[PDB]
This record gives structure tokens, C-alpha cells and sequence, in this order.
């Protein structure tokens, strides 16, 4: 461990991959330090090891290396990060170092990034309803601490704003629920990847404003940074997290900018390795190195901290079905799907109820937890918004003027539920609001269309009129 | 004005997406044969050179 | 035994050279640590190791030790009520001996090796005893586990142990050549057990759910297939079988899922009621989880070791129902170790044995006569999850090939919260025909009949449907508006079913008959009234309509009471339309 | 004999044994692991240095100290004797009926020789399957290739035991005819599950159809190379019962869909670069070399006609497999999914069904002289009926005209009628007086497609006369 | 070889109102025909046989169905020649091709066949070559190319269809011969997408 | 290298109505302009040339008619400078690989042409950057990845395209400078799917 080793004789060098024919002491996945003629230098990762060589992924560019003065060192055999509660309010580059002129971090531990999977008996219910402030997501979709739910956007769409009004508005409502009356905030780790300036500054701007800085680690791989690089990020912070909720007890939010951009890395050693691919060319194990990744979040048995993972992804033209929207969703427990054509109406938050979901809204809702009419009023909700949407479709065919009363109630249904209820802008709504305004909306059908609803229900909360809420 | 609208507007645009979505797949399949041709090539190499 | 060293290492691949006399598909042990792995090809004096474990760490040059034999399970008591991985390894036990994260090379005994249990015997010294006959009972919640002989094993009893409390290991048995047989034995996962002869379909596996239970039914033995993009229903569909299914014992496959849904039975099964035998719901299940972030190589091993558990507890007489989680996964997972092979890939990358392997497992299911001369039968419902929901796909296209039943979900059914979300028209049973017999006697005489009235409609109302998106619902003429009204409220009160609902979660087969009934005659009675001259758009506005809608909500003990005032207010509020 | 004990590699499927060279391409062999156990292989490449052997079953036991290679045959070949009627094979010639195995009178390459085509003659006899739509609508000619197209969940299975059940030649219609011509039938199905196995044995045994059948039965989880075979040994023994005993024999090939896609499978396990779709190139030509093999031979008293049965994998006409059928066969009969589920079996529907060979098959002295005129009123009749019937949803009964709905009843009454046969089998004249009865519900005069003198002869008669059941 | 290709100006008389009228190809031209089901291609095909102004007949059968070249092949001999009253097959070549048959001989059946129109052009008659299913050629030169390993192009056909298919039909036309005599090629090629 | 990173806060002002108006780029942003041919690509980068508030235009001509490139050369001279009135050429520098110059160049140029923006921006200066087709460098890397026998990823492309189009376009931005003043580059990339 505190000898080093060297390694000359390197007799390949192409894209990020790297081959030296004298390195079976290396071990697999070990990672390795690679210096140049000038003194720079570069990280790398043991991909495959053999009698007769050993390949490894260039972490950075590998611009300036030569076959004969190029050297390969050994640094640890396994791919750690040095972690400490001392990272709150730390800003790192993609491979963990820090960024913000501060010295080092001294570890506590020393942990593998790739972590290791939960125990499914160690794992917890995760049920505890977090307000984010977004009727769509809160009525709808609703967030429950520990889950995995992501962002579903586009090449123009306002992801980037919306996850930071989630992470400014969430909470957790104790009075609801009888738990423990505590107002702790969520500690945050912002794993970017590939992120511009434009964006980056956004964000940087957004929790400085908040005053989030300080409960925050930042782990910042930009667009000008190595592309190779991005496929530690996602590791080190889903490592941090977990160190901080399941070792201090925090409630850490976790956010990763674009999966998209971790994918194209993932699709770049994929090809230069000559792996078996997917669709789309990108490599089979797509999905399982993507559920390694989301895998990681969620709540623990006897242990009080929790771990809650709002990724973001640019789906490419849109399109659901797309490789890594496709996986993303047969991993992730629901997702928040943004609407182009919501967007250019000048609706915000942009989010389309119908392909959004959420796995674990179940476990968070109900009496007791929020109130005892959200589900009914959810199912309904869609119900209704479904058969406005239809009733849109027929109107490009019939014309408007030859509906019925019914479809055309259901037409400014569908029209008042885009303008209120999505449309809601920078405010942030407590659940009995968004509630509120989902029975005001509700109303403007007759009592007897509500199937999806107990009549309990109805007669409780039936009959409230839009513009008692405003106007 | 149904009919009409249904023989110039509807069928060629179906008609267009058709051709468009077997383009594209074909593209797909064309890719698909390179790739094994590579395989193929590499496992040929292998096995002739150092078995 | 053969004991070589490793030459090679790749993600979840191990060459192993100084391997000559090794079998393929024995299983090996990789490096200083121990982890399992199988071979899979042999070539001179190396062999192909496939590492059921993560391999980071690994150096070359690390012993591999063979140990000669295939993968194989534990079979006994002490499997139910537990919760495995991929290998057949009790989760409680490393949870116990690692903590909440699941590390490498922990060996820990399949069946608990300390617990006693009571042991009853059968045979007498002298007995002729051949495989798969009864030497012995041992309680275990409410069951009477069968000490089996195993398979393959014959002979005369020499001296059987007296009634008493034993551990798995005792040697209860001993034959006269001297062959100590014991409360467990090991079998090959990837060898089918053996039976006397298989049954036809005759009786059927009763769901719970309306829609699979009453137009695409599964017969007890059969097997059924249920694709669907992501968010469609799958995984809540199989949760739901293994709560309401009348099968006595449910072996639960997450092959490559989340953990959150094995955590999800973990935490519920135990509070839920068995609904035949009154104890708990997790004592008749048995779980296999391989998570998604679990060693890729063990869903295939973990598929294998669920289907071979479901046959010994079908050889001990049972009904059992195995839930594959996704075959998708074992399909991706088998793709990428031919990744490592650098085999010559077949259609998406899928290894060209893959159709193979999936008609293997599916073929296993069936109602057989067991070898101890008993009739078990094995359900196999297994989920597909197509990329991009392309029902086109290889793996799709292979399981459409060899399943009875055919539950295709929708996605559009799905966005619209419409559940359990089946495309009906894309889906179909081949069961239908051969469980007429058990629905006349069991449900009611004229059920066939019902049942293809429903249908009949449906295929009506969808081809109505054409005309309708061409000129709108508003341009038929007053029968075929009926039809498509009538539609509406089949799919939206008999084929619609909230899985989470206190009620409506099951349904029994006289409930969804009465509800069909129901259904039939309004449809009947309207098309009276309308062939004279009474308005559609008063027979919407009936309350009876509503009725017929929250029917479903009604419970099973005071459904019948609900259906005979249904039914006679369905026959007033008709004579009131002159 | 002699041993190669060489293995060097084994990896899936193949094997491969050094200094091998005495072994023929396409060899069969025996492989004998270290326990005893015997598994068959097939060589798929020789050379100078190794042979590559592709396994049946799997290659568990196997390792590279102790197995051992032994030829079996060089090429594949079936004992073929008149004594296979009756008999039950597991689709290699293996008897799987528990009967002792059958002496060979010879044993034939089960690959076909191509036919001569200067040997061939025209078909012109027709098959009696039965069934109406299929009788008079797309008459099964004698030397025909009449595929079946069906869908996933279509019963395609059942009209298959049903013809194979029904199927009978009619030579007291054939003028004077011979008075009596061996009659077979060859049933070989190709991936089929348990379930279908036990339905095609009890079928076949519980009315005695077994007598004059000879069934290849390969199984969903038996080996791909049996698959592969099961055909080819079906087709030799009608080949050898047509052409050496004057036998007229009837081939159902019971899933094209699952024998297509073992050829893939098998392409793909020995490196081939596929077609289009993924499936091989050659798919063509191994589809022509199956069905090519029935016809009628000039100076020979026998036939061959076979009946492909394959399920279009997402109802794509366009698909490889049902789109190459539809080149190398002669028509299709095609099932309808709405029929099915309306209730209707067989739910053949005959409006995208076809029979190229049927003029030639039917007439005087073949059938009955009105039998083409029948088939094609019966034709423009049924589609006239389901456009009305389509038209009538929008305008209404009332606004058609008095013609418009004596089509629309005929429509109904002949799928409920004329289609819905359930299990009866019907002789020609049944199904031609079935049809007469239901074009005497159009009134005489819009029959344009039938001449006057046959019109006068049969029209007038009542469904209730004739029917089965109300 | 020839000593020269003449222009195309007298006509190919097929003895067809509309064909020799409307649509007319001219001596040593080329006509694209569709074979579609009920049509009946066959009794125009073997008209156009029978009247033709051509002296000799070469038929190709590329890769046909055992049944439809049964057909040809009965039917054809039944045929009698207006000019002598004796059997048309006395004047013409078949080329019969099944789709069981080797896939080589199926490609090369139409190079052969204009081979032996070309032969009998050079003796200085006017040769009449018929392909019944240049479709099924096609498939032939597609499996083939497959089996080579060869990228496709579009619908799995090799890049190269195009230039078989032009020399194929290229071969066609009115020439002067190397013995000084004046012959002609006229090529009715059949198509059945 | 740059001291800082700075949000851009005024605008690009392009002189066309509706780029100025409804889709505003500001000074140190980036564009793309997508479309078929004959769309207006060029006329629009050229009007941008021509009319911008940039203080120099680094106009690169990858992989495009040479006749634009003669077309610049020949007019600009003539034009009026819109900031300094001087000739309209003094401001601009033009990096020109038409599409039928070597095709490796083409991936040259477009970096020959950032760094010399980059360096106008590091005096100070406002600089506009016209990239006539990235479609073309795009091209280019497809052809080098294609010699190189590696394996594509979609559509032929090599698979880290996406991070050299995303490496070219993050050198935009509006910077204080080394020296401690004041500098931005625009860069508005034309794209030809
Ligand atoms: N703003 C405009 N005002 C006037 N004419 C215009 C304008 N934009 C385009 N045009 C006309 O359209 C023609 C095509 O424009 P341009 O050369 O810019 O196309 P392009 O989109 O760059 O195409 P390509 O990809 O073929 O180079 C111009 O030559 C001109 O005639
Ligand atoms: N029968 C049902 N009743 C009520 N909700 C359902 C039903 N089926 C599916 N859902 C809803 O769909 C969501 C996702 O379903 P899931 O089982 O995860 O589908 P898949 O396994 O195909 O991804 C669940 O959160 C659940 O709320
Ligand atoms: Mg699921
Ligand atoms: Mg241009």
C-alpha cells in the first residue's frame, strides 16, 4: 500500500481506452494513475485484466501521451471515495476534488463508489408524503421521502427550474401525519453531468438565494469537462448520500442534471470496447449499470435518514421510447413527464399528468397521512382530464358546435384544470389547496359522473366554486 | 368536403409516415448486418491467428 | 477436483486456465474469496466462468476450485414463510451476518440447520420405497410437509427413525445398501423434476381479478404471459395473484425488479390472510429476489431455482403458482454474458438459445400425477417487459409462442388510470373451452353463455368503434349508440378493478357473474325500449346506470342482496319507459 | 467402432473434435459423456484439422477429458414401411406411442430430391375436407400446397384435427372413379406445447382417425434440429406411401411460424449473417424444398397435398414467413379474428381467402356442375352484405333499400349458417344445398353470376329444410 | 458480339389490337409485364407466342411454382404454330425452373436464355424471349448475395440488381450480326412483386 | 483560460426582426439554426455578418460552397462597417473548407475559427462566430471514425460527437478576460440534417 509500483511498456492508446501488457498485479476495476512525459497526471479504471495485459479507461483526454515515456501506477485496488460530514457546503468536479479553493477533505472513511446493494429485508417502507408545492405532483403524482422519481424533459423544457422549486418547497407535513414535529431540511447533492454554464449558474444562483449552500455538496462535471469522467459522478454523490443519511440519520435529496449525458459516456466505452449493444447502439447493460445507479436511494430499517433521487433527462425528440426514458422508467418508481405543447401555451409547471406516475403515491396518502378523500379525488381528476383530452380529439373531427353538453363540459373541464391546477407558476401550494382547487375543478361536472369518488366524499366536498379560491 | 379531405390530406400523410417508419427500420437493419459482419471478423481473427 | 487459476477477468466473466476435466455448468469457486460461479465453456485447458457475484477487487492468478456439480437447491422443510436470493441464500441470515448491504462470498445453509421439527413416520423396515414416495409428515404452518424420497433413490427400508423432533440433517431413513436419506435433498435446478404423467386443463386458477378470470382464463396447470411497457400494471397484477389466487403455495420470482417491491410483500404479506387456510399470507409464499442492482449472472440461477421449488412443492401434492417478475431481465442478463462470449448474437443482441431456454422453463408448468401418486400442479405467470413497449420484440414474439393465456396490457389504458389495463383486443385464452364444464357446475349453468354475450358485445362495440373516430358518436343511429353505451359500461364497471381498493381488490366468480347478469339485462331491456322509440338519451340518465356502476364497490356477503334489488329495479325503471 | 476422443472446445450448441476428418459433412453422432450417457449430434463443418458438431439437447455432463465421439450415419435417413399408419414419432422417427419399432421395408434420405417437372402433372381432383367454406368456396385440389393463416389466439389446432378427421377423397363423384383409393393423412407439428400434444392424441384416437394417420410430433421443449427434421420426415413418408403404394396423402403441417423460427435459431448458432429481418437468407429455399414436395406425377396413381398452417406473428400479412408462404404456396385460407370472437367456428373468412388451383379441381364430373358459379355468387353476395352491413350503422335500416337488406339478411344467415359448422362434417352436396338454400333468400334475377338452367334447377329451397339446427 | 445496333424503328407485331396500337414495342424493345392472380397473363403470354412476327421463342421460367410451371409445361406443347399448322414447340425453347430447384440454376436461367436468343439472332432470325418471373430471379440473386455476405441495398436486394437487371435487358435490340445478316432480341420480361 | 464566467445579460442583436424579437440570443449565447436546403441558413448567418453588433465576425465556412466564400470576399470590401465605418471586411476574418477541400479539414476549421474568437474575446472584444454547417465537421468525423474501424453509434457517427459538439459550443459564453476586461463570444452554428 504505501510502496508504488510502475508500469511501462503501454502498447495501445485509442480513444479513452489504454493498454499495458505487463500488469497482472493490477486489479480489476483498480484505479490507476497515468503520467506523461511532462509530469501531468491523468486517472484511469482497470476495465479488463488478463496474463498478457490489461485495459484501461482514460478518465481524461488523452491528448500528449506517448507509447515510450508514458508510466501507469497503481493507487488503490478499489475505486474509493474519502468521505466526512465535513462536505456539506463543498463543491467538487466530477472525480471528487475539490473545486472551491478549499484544502482537502480528511476523510472519516473511505468507501467504494460503486457501493453495494441494499438488503431487501434492511429496506423500509418508504411512506412519509413530502409537499413539494406542485398540485400535479403533490394530488397527482405525489412524492413520498425515499423515492426514485425522475424528470421526464425536453431540449427546451424547464426541468432544470422545476427541480429547483421542488427542492426549495419540499417538506414533510408532521401535522398530518402525527410523526415527530421536526422542521430538519433536506440536506441536497447536486451531481452534475455534462451541465453548460448557462445552466450551471442557475442553479449555483438558485441555492445561494435559497441559502442551500450550506447544506449542500456539489459534484460538478460541465460540458467542457472529460465526457469519460461523468461515469464516476452519479457514484461519488449517491456515495456521499448515502453516507450522510444512513451514518448521521440526514434526509438527503439527491439530483442528477442529465442522465442523457451519463449515457452518452456510457455509450462511448460501450462502442470502444465492442460491446454487445441495446437499442440505439447503446450497450446491453445499459439497465443494469442505470439500476446500480437509482438503486441507491430509499429508507432503511431502524435507521431514521433517507435518501430521495430526483433525476433529470432530456428525452431525445421527445420521445418516450427512447433507451434511457425507456429503462429509466422500468427502473425509476414513476416519473414527472413535461409537456411541450403545455410549454408553449405558456403553462408552468409544464408537467402532462397523463404519462406522469407515481409508484409509491399509495403508500403516502390516504387518512392519517394527507386526508382521507386524495386517492378518489386523484383517480378522478384523471378520469375526467382522459376524457377532456378525448373530447378534444372528437372536436378537430365534429367541430365544437356539435357536442353534446356533456362532452363540452368535459371540454371546459380539461381547459380550466390546464389553466389552475397545472398552471400555477413560482407559488407553492399547501396540499389543502392543491385539494381545494382539484374539488373546485371537480365541481364543474355533475354530481352523478363521479364514479371514481364515495359519496361520503362528494357530500362533503362537492360544491366549492372556482372563484371562491380567487376572483 | 369528408372525402375529399380524407383522399388529399390523411391517406398521403399515413402513406409518408409509413415509408418514413420502413426507412428508418431498414436503416436499423442495414446497421444490424455490419455489426455481425464485424463480429463475425473479429472471432475469425481470434480463432485463426491464436485459436 | 480440478483446481485451476484465474487467467482473465471482465466485469462478470472469469477465465480460468489449468481447468482440464472440468463439466460444464458446474459450479466453481473464484479467487481467495469463494464466489460461486458456473461454467459455461470449455476450450483446451481453460474454461469460461460466470461469476455470480460482483468481481471488483479480483486479481489474476487467484485460485478457482471446482466442485463438480451443477447448481442445485435445498429441498425441504423451511423454505415457506423465507425470502431468498439468486443462489438459493436465506436474505435473513446475511442481513444477520453483514448488515442493510449485501457483500460478497457469504455462505449460508438454504435451510436452517438448528430448528427441529416433528417428525412423523410413514414406512416401516422392510419397505420397498421408490423416488418421490411419502417416508414421513412434518408440520409447518398448517401444512403437512412430505419428507419425499428424492427422485432417483430406490431400495428397502433398513430403519426408520420414531416419532420425535430431528434437524433437517438427521438421517430419519437409512435403506439397506446404506444410503441415509434425510428430511432434505439437493436437486439440479436445471433439470426438471420428474412426474408420473401430466393432466389435461380442467379446473381453473382463479385470479381474482374479473377481467383474467372471466374472458381470458388460466387453467390450474396452464401458463400465461403479461407484457406491458413500463407503469402498464405488471408487477400489481402478479402482487395481486399472490394475495387472491386460491393456489396453496405462490413462489414469487423478482427476477431483476426493484427492491422496493420485495420490501413491499416483506412488510405486507405477513399482516394479510391466507384466504384458505385462515393463517398468514407470507406462510404459503416463498420469495426469490435478485434485485435489479443484484450480480446480473443470478437471474437466470434465481428464475431457475423459483421453478424448481414450485415443482417439489407440486410433487408434495399442491397446487403452486409461480410469478416471474420479468423474464426480460434473464433475457438482458443472458444477453450481456454473451456480450463477454463475443458469441455471434442473434435478432437484438439475444444469444440464439434464448427461445429455447424460455419454452424449458415454460414447459415445466402443468397438472401432472406426481411420482408418490398424488396430483399437483404448477401455474407459471410470467411478465414481459418489451423495450419501448414493442410487443414486436424477440423475447415477446418467443413467450407468445408456447403460453395458453395472453394478457397484452395498454398504455394508453394505463396514462388514463383505466386498470388492470388490458388490451382486450389484443389479448386472448386458450382455456376458455376446456373449463366450461367447472363453470357449470361450479359458477352457474348458463356462465359460458354470459361470457360469450360479453364478448360478443365488446367485438361489436369495437367495430363500432371505426365509425365512431370517422364521424363521431353522435351519427349512429340509436342501436349501435346503445352498443358503444354498453361497451362504455363493461369496460368501466366489470373489466375495471382497483387493486387497492378495500373491495374491490377481489372479486369472486358469482359476483362478476351477477354483475355480468346485470350488465346483460339492462342491455336487453334498453334494447327493447329502443326498438320502441324510446329516446338513448333517457336511458342514460337512469339511476340504475349508476347502480350497475358501484356495484363493483359492494362486498361479497352483501353483493347478493345488492344484485336481487339491482336486478328488480332493472326491471321497474324499464316498464316505467311506457 | 472407432472413437474420436479430440473434444478441444465446447461452448453452447457446438462442439468441436480434432482429427476428425473420416466424418462426412451432416454425419449424425453419438456423444458419450464420462457418466454413459449418450446425446445425438450433427456435423455442420468439417475440416483437416476438426470437426464442429452441433449438439442436441444439452451439454451438461460434458467435458474435454472424458467425452467421446462416435458416427451414427452419414447422411439422415428413415426407415420407411406401410406399417407407420397408426403410428405415433417424436418427429427423428423415434416411436413415442409405446409400441415396438416398425421393420423398415427401406430406408430413404428424409432430404427431398427435387421433382421433375416434366414429371408432373396438372391437379385436378379435389379433397373433401368438410368444411363448406373451404368445399365450395376454396376447393383443396388434389397436389395442392393450401396454406391455413391464423393468428395467436385463433384455433387453428382444432380446424386442423378437424380436417385431418374429415378428409376424404370422393371418387363416386370423379365420373365412375376407382372405387376405392388409399386415402392417408401426415401430421406433423412442429413446437407444440404439452397441452396441444394430448388434444392432437385424443383427437386422433377417440374416433379412429389414428388407423390411417402417421403422426410427427416435436415438441416446444424438445431439440431445434428435431424440428428442423420433423417436416422432412413427414414429407418422405407421404412421398413413399404416394409414389410407391399409390396412396393419396394429405400433409398438415402444423406451425411453419415455429419450424421458421428454429431455421433462425439454428442460422444464428452457426454464425450466419441473417436476411431481412433477422431471419436467413436462404429461408426461401428451405420453405420451396418443404412445400415443393407435393404434387401429382405423370404415370403415377398417387398425391401428395399438403396443408402449411402458420400463425402471422402480429397478424402482418407482410411478415417474412406469411409473405414467403404466399409466394412459394398456392392461395391461403385465412381466419378471421372478428368471426372468431363473434362465436363462429371455423372462422374461416372467405373474402381474403383464395384457392389458385380450385377451377381446375371442380365442375362436371369433378363436383357438380354448378360449383364454381355457386362459390362465386356466394362471393359478391357475402361482400355486398358486409358493406350494407358497415353503410346500415350511419343511414339506418329504414333508408335502405328493399335489396340492401335482403343482403343484409343473407350476410347473417350465412355466417351463422354457412361458416358456423361447429364439428359437423359435410359432404359436398351438403354444403351445396347449404348454399342454394341461402342464395334462395336474394331474390332470382340479382343471381347474375349463375347461369339460368342451374338456377332453375336448385333455387327455391328453405333453410329449414336442410339445416342442422334453427 | 455484333457489327452494329440499329435503331428501333419497326415494330414488334404481337398481333394484339392494343398492344401493337396503344402501347407498342419495337422490334428488338423491351416490354415490362405484372403478373397478377386472374389476369390471364398465361393465354396473353402464350398468344403473344403464337402470333408474334418473331421466328423463334425463347421462354424462361426463373424459380416458378411447381403447379404454374406444370402449367407451362403442358400447355405449351398443346399450342400449334399458324405458320406451319404443326406444334408451336417446334420453334420454341423452355427453361423451366422450379423453386426447389438449385438457387444458381435459377439465377443463371435468364442469362441462359438470352444466350440462346442471342445465338439464334446471330443466325439472323428474330427471337421473341419471354421471362416469366423476373421477381423470382431477383429473390435468387438476393439469396445468393446473402449467402455471400454482401451489405443489401433497400429491401435486402444487393446494390447490384440494378446493374443485373440492366444487363440482362440490355442485351436486347435489333443489330446487324458478324455475318453480315440483320436478327433482333424483343425481351417481354414478367414482374409479381 | 478565462478569469470568470459571467451570465450574459444584454443582447446579440442580429438586425433580423424576428430573431431579435421573438427568439432573442443574447451577447455571449449560443444558437443553432437547423433546416433543409434552400431554407436560408446561410442569408441569415451572412445577414448576421453584415448587420450584427459584434464587434469582429469569425465566419467559418466548413464543408460549403466556395461560391459563398467569394460571395463574402467580393462584397464585404464594399460594405459599410455598422459600429466604426470602415469597409465591412476589416472586422471580419473567414475561415473557408469548401465541401470539396480535403474533408479532414473541416474538423480543423471549425476549431481554427473558436480559438481565433476566443482570442478576439480575450482582447476585449465582442466576437461573433458563424459556423456555416457543423452537419459537414460532423461528416468529417464520421469518415476519420470510419477509417478507424470503430464502431458507430447512430447513423454512422462515432459516439462522442455529442461531447466534441458540446466541448465546441461551451467555448461561447461572456467572460472577464485574463487582463481583466471585458469580452463575449456568440456562437450561432448552422446544422444540415
Ligand atoms: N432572408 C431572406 N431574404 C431573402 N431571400 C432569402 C432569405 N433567406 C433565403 N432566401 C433565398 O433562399 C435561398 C436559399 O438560401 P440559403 O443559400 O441561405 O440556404 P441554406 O438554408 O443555407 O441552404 P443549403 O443547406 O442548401 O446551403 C437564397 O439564395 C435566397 O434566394
Ligand atoms: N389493478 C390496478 N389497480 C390500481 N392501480 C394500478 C393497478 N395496476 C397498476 N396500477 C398502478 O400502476 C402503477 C405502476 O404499475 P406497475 O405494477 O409498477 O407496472 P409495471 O410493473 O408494468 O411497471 C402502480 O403504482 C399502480 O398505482
Ligand atoms: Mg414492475
Ligand atoms: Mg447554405
Amino acid at each position: 500500500d504505501l510502496l508504488k509500483k510502475e508500469y511501462t511498456g503501454i502498447t495501445y492508446i485509442s480513444g479513452p481506452l489504454l493498454f499495458v501488457e505487463n500488469a497482472k498485479d493490477l486489479a480489476y476495476g483498480a484505479i490507476v494513475d497515468i503520467k506523461d512525459g511532462t509530469g501531468r497526471v491523468r486517472g484511469g479504471q482497470v476495465i479488463e485484466v488478463s496474463e498478457e495485459y490489461a485495459v484501461i479507461q482514460v478518465f481524461e483526454e488523452t491528448t500528449g501521451l506517448d507509447l515510450a515515456t508514458t508510466s501507469v501506477s497503481l493507487v488503490e485496488d478499489v475505486a474509493r471515495l474519502g468521505v466526512s460530514k465535513e462536505m456539506l457546503g463543498r463543491r467538487f468536479n466530477g472525480i471528487g476534488k475539490p473545486i472551491d479553493g478549499l484544502p482537502p477533505i480528511t476523510p472519516e472513511k473511505r468507501l467504494p463508489i460503486t457501493g453495494l446493494p441494499l438488503n431487501p429485508v434492511a429496506r423500509r417502507k418508504p411512506e412519509q408524503f413530502i409537499q413539494t408545492g406542485i398540485s400535479t405532483i403533490d394530488v397527482m403524482n405525489t412524492l413520498v421521502r425515499g423515492q426514485k422519481l425522475p424528470i421526464f424533459s425536453g431540449s427546451g423544457l424547464p426541468a432544470n427550474e422545476i427541480a429547483a422549486q421542488i427542492a426549495r418547497q419540499a417538506t414533510v407535513r408532521p401535522d398530518l401525519s402525527g410523526e415527530g414535529e421536526k422542521e430538519e431540511p433536506f440536506a441536497v447533492v447536486f451531481a452534475a453531468m455534462g451541465i453548460t454554464q448557462r445552466e450551471l449558474s442557475y442553479f449555483i444562483q438558485e441555492f445561494e438565494r435559497t441559502g442551500a449552500l450550506s447544506r449542500s455538496v456539489l459534484f460538478l462535471n460541465k460540458a467542457d469537462d472529460p465526457t469519460i469522467e461523468r461515469i464516476l459522478t452519479p457514484r461519488m454523490a449517491l456515495t456521499v448520500a448515502e453516507y450522510l443519511a444512513f451514518e448521521h440519520d440526514y434526509h438527503v435529496l439527491v439530483i442528477l442534471t442529465d442522465m442523457t449525458n451519463y449515457c452518452e459516456a456510457l455509450r462511448e466505452i460501450g462502442a470502444a470496447r465492442e460491446e454487445i449493444p441495446g437499442r440505439r447502439g447503446y450497450p446491453g447493460y445499459m439497465y443494469t449499470d442505470l439500476a446500480t445507479i437509482y438503486e441507491r436511494a430509499g429508507v432503511v430499517e431502524g435507521k431514521k435518514g433517507s435518501v430521495t433521487q430526483i433525476p433529470i433527462l432530456s428525452m431525445p425528440d421527445d420521445d418516450r421510447t427512447h433507451p434511457i426514458p425507456d429503462l429509466t422508467g422500468y427502473i425509476t418508481e414513476g416519473q414527472i413527464q413535461l409537456s411541450r405543447e403545455l410549454h408553449r401555451k405558456g403553462i408552468y409547471p409544464p408537467i402532462d399528468p397523463l404519462p406522469s406516475l407515481s409508484r409509491l403515491m399509495n403508500n403516502g396518502v390516504g387518512k392519517g397521512k394527507t386526508r382521507e378523500d386524495h386517492k378518489q379525488v386523484s383517480d378522478q381528476l384523471y378520469s375526467a382530464y382522459a376524457n377532456g383530452v378525448d373530447i378534444r380529439k372528437l372536436v378537430a373531427i365534429i367541430g365544437e358546435d356539435a357536442l353534446t353538453e356533456n362532452d363540452r363540459r368535459y371540454l371546459q373541464f380539461a381547459d380550466a384544470f390546464e389553466r389552475f391546477f397545472i398552471n400555477q407558476g413560482q407559488q407553492n401550494r399547501s396540499i389543502e389547496e392543491s385539494l381545494q382547487i382539484a374539488w373546485a375543478l371537480l365541481s364543474m361536472l355533475p354530481q352523478g359522473e363521479l364514479k371514481r369518488i364515495s359519496k361520503d366524499h362528494i357530500g362533503k366536498y362537492y360544491g366549492q366554486k372556482l372563484e371562491e379560491i380567487w376572483g | 368536403r369528408r372525402v375529399n379531405a380524407l383522399e388529399q390530406v390523411v391517406i398521403p400523410g399515413i402513406r409518408a409516415q409509413i415509408r418514413f417508419i420502413q426507412q428508418v427500420l431498414e436503416q436499423r437493419e442495414r446497421e444490424d448486418t455490419f455489426r455481425l459482419k464485424r463480429i463475425k471478423g473479429k472471432i475469425e481473427a481470434r480463432e485463426a491467428e491464436e485459436e | 477436483m480440478i483446481q485451476g487459476v484465474i487467467q482473465k477477468i471482465a466485469g462478470p466473466a472469469v477465465i480460468a486456465k489449468g481447468m482440464l476435466g472440468a463439466r460444464m455448468y458446474d459450479i466453481c469457486k473464484v479467487g481467495e474469496e469463494g464466489l460461486v460461479g458456473e461454467i459455461i465453456r470449455l476450450d483446451g485447458d481453460t474454461a469460461f466462468v460466470q461469476v455470480y457475484e460482483d468481481t471488483s477487487g479480483l486479481k489474476v492468478g487467484e485460485p478457482v476450485v471446482s466442485t463438480g456439480l451443477p447448481l442445485a437447491v435445498e429441498l425441504g422443510p423451511g423454505m415457506l414463510n423465507g425470502i431468498y436470493d439468486g443462489i438459493q441464500r436465506p436474505l435473513e441470515r446475511i442481513r444477520e451476518k453483514t448488515g442493510i448491504y449485501i457483500t460478497r462470498g457469504v455462505v449460508v445453509h438454504a435451510l436452517d440447520r438448528e430448528k427441529k421439527w416433528a417428525w412423523t413416520p410413514m414406512v416401516k423396515p422392510g419397505d420397498e420405497v421408490r423416488g418421490g414416495m411419502v417416508l414421513g409428515t412434518v408440520p409447518e404452518f398448517g401444512f403437512t410437509h412430505k419428507i419425499l424420497v428424492p427422485p432417483d433413490v430406490r431400495g428397502r427400508v433398513k430403519e426408520v427413525k420414531p416419532a420425535g423432533e430431528y434437524t433437517v440433517e438427521e438421517p430419519v431413513v437409512v435403506l439397506e445398501d446404506g444410503t441415509e436419506l434425510k428430511m432434505y435433498h439437493t436437486w439440479p435446478v436445471r433439470r426438471a423434476r420428474p412426474v408420473q404423467r401430466k393432466l389435461d386443463p380442467n379446473t381453473p386458477f382463479l385470479t381474482g381479478m374479473r377481467i383474467l378470470d372471466v374472458l381470458f382464463p388460466v387453467a390450474m396447470g396452464g401458463t400465461a404471459a403479461i407484457p406491458g411497457p413500463f407503469g402498464s400494471g405488471k408487477t400489481v397484477t402478479q402482487q395481486s395473484l399472490a394475495k387472491w389466487s386460491n393456489a396453496d403455495v405462490v413462489v414469487y420470482v423478482g427476477c431483476g425488479e426493484r427492491g422496493n417491491e420485495m420490501t413491499d410483500v416483506l412488510v405486507e404479506f405477513p399482516e394479510l390472510t391466507d384466504p384458505k387456510t385462515g393463517g398468514p399470507l407470507m406462510h404459503r409464499t416463498v420469495l426469490i429476489a435478485n434485485t435489479s442492482n443484484m450480480p446480473v449472472a443470478a437471474r437466470e440461477a434465481s428464475i431457475y431455482v423459483g421453478v424448481t421449488i414450485a415443482e417439489y412443492f407440486r410433487d408434495q401434492g399442491f397446487s403452486v403458482a409461480l410469478m416471474a417478475d420479468s423474464t426480460s431481465r434473464w433475457a438482458e442478463a443472458l444477453r450481456e454474458i454473451s456480450s463477454r462470449l463475443e458469441e455471434m448474437p442473434a435478432e437484438e443482441g439475444y444469444p440464439p438459445y434464448l427461445a429455447a431456454r424460455l419454452a424449458a422453463f415454460y414447459e415445466r408448468a402443468g397438472k401432472v400425477i406426481t411420482l408418490g401418486g398424488e396430483e399437483g400442479a404448477v401455474t407459471i405467470v410470467g411478465a414481459v417487459s418489451p423495450p419501448g413497449g414493442d410487443m414486436s420484440e424477440p423475447v415477446t414474439q418467443s413467450t407468445l409462442r408456447i403460453v395458453g393465456a395472453f394478457w397484452r396490457l395498454d398504455a394508453s389504458l394505463a396514462f388514463r388510470r383505466h386498470f388492470p389495463a388490458i388490451n382486450w383486443n389484443g389479448s386472448y385464452s386458450l382455456f376458455t373451452s376446456a373449463l366450461d364444464p367447472w363453470y357449470r357446475e361450479n359458477v352457474a349453468e348458463d356462465y359460458p353463455e354470459l361470457r360469450d354475450a360479453i364478448s360478443e358485445l365488446l367485438q361489436r362495440e369495437a367495430g363500432l368503434q371505426e365509425i365512431v373516430q370517422l364521424v363521431g358518436p353522435d351519427a349512429l343511429q340509436d342501436a349501435e349508440r346503445l352498443v358503444i353505451e354498453v361497451g362504455r359500461i363493461i369496460r368501466e364497471d366489470f373489466l375495471q378493478q382497483n387493486a387497492y381498493h378495500e373491495v374491490d381488490a377481489y372479486c369472486s366468480m358469482k359476483k362478476a357473474y351477477g354483475i355480468m347478469k346485470m350488465i346483460l339485462a339492462f342491455y336487453k331491456e334498453a334494447e327493447a325500449a329502443i326498438k320502441r322509440g324510446v329516446s338513448i338519451d333517457e336511458i342514460l340518465q337512469l339511476p340504475v346506470l349508476e347502480r350497475i356502476g358501484r356495484a363493483r364497490y359492494v362486498s361479497e356477503e352483501e353483493f347478493p342482496a345488492y344484485f336481487e334489488e339491482a336486478m328488480k329495479e332493472i326491471q321497474g325503471a324499464f316498464k316505467a319507459l311506457a
